[PDB]
């Protein structure tokens, strides 16, 4: 049920984006007034976070370097999801993450995705994203992340285990990610069992988004007197 | 002895006065020794002395 727009907007896969102090809580351990040194995959501060224009939909399949961060700023929640896997062209499995019916739904399967996938909008529909799927591995459902509000997420895939952490704040500046400390809360944890080397965004049609990459670096997380993170350092960024 | 959904060790149990944020299930002191824990099913904080 695809719209057949195949917009194929052509923009360079790079963008200068000011970005700092975006971390996720690495564990479920509470520490009071402790500086914690953690070795994990985080978006280096002031790293390349590509900004994609959308509907003319700029949505090339982009590399997943260790893991990625995504964010968008739209009141109507027009962006509904993300697609992750080795090729995303039905030859391999991919992770389809969507947001509809005030919930978060994830399916890991081999999907016949449209080159410019959209969610149908009334009645909503997934068949405008892909026509069919087979050789399925996993399904997950969780609470909605919805609240121009900024929705910042980190997407990781460690040894077949997929995680999403997120934070949501109102935003006045939409040309750059907001600055200041932000720590993300875990939303999903799935045994997807697949190789993610590439990804693409899912948009509902009647949209622009940021995406960064992670590196295995030490981060210093500054914890407060009651366990929250108030600041962060990206080891050897500079 | 304890085995709270995989967390093990020994101690004397009393009620905790340490509040955890939604992000955490267990806590630690200076030198990283587990002290307060959240019960795996009940949303209350328990201290392991
Ligand atoms: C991202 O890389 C591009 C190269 O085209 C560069 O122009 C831009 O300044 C970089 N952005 C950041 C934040 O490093």
């Amino acid at each position: 049920q695809c719209v057949n727009l195949t917009t194929r907007t052509q923009l360079p896969p790079a963008y200068t984006n000011s970005f700092t102090r975006g971390v996720y809580y690495p564990d479920k351990v509470f520490r009071s007034s402790v500086l914690h040194s953690t070795q994990d995959l985080f978006l280096p501060f002031f790293s390349n976070v590509t900004w994609f224009h959308a509907i003319r939909f700029d949505n090339p399949v982009l590399p997943f370097n260790d893991g990625v961060y995504f964010a968008s700023t739209e009141k109507s929640n027009i962006i509904r999801g993300w697609i992750f896997g080795t090729t995303l062209d039905s030859k391999t499995q991919s992770l389809l993450i969507v947001n509809n019916a005030t919930n978060v739904v994830i399916k890991v399967c081999e999907f016949q995705f449209c080159n410019d996938p959209f969610l149908g909008v009334w009645m909503e529909s997934e068949f405008r994203v892909y026509s069919s799927a087979n050789n399925c591995t996993f399904e997950y459902v969780s609470q909605p992340f919805l609240m121009k509000n900024l929705r910042e997420f980190v997407f990781k895939n460690i040894d077949g285990y997929f995680k999403i952490y997120s934070k949501h704040t109102p935003i006045n500046l939409v040309r750059d990610l907001p600055q200041g400390f932000s720590a993300l809360e875990p939303l999903v944890d799935l045994p997807i069992g697949i190789n993610i080397t590439r990804f693409q965004t899912l948009l509902a049609l009647h949209a622009a988004y940021y995406v960064g990459y992670l590196q295995p670096r030490t981060f210093l997380l500054k914890y407060n007197e009651n366990g929250t993170i108030t600041d962060a350092v990206d080891c050897a960024l500079d | 002895n304890f085995n709270f959904n995989g967390l093990t060790g020994t101690g004397v149990l009393t009620e905790s006065n340490k509040k955890f944020l939604p992000f955490q299930q267990f806590g630690r002191d200076i030198a990283d020794t587990t002290d307060a824990v959240r019960d795996p099913q009940t949303l209350e904080i328990l201290d392991i002395t």
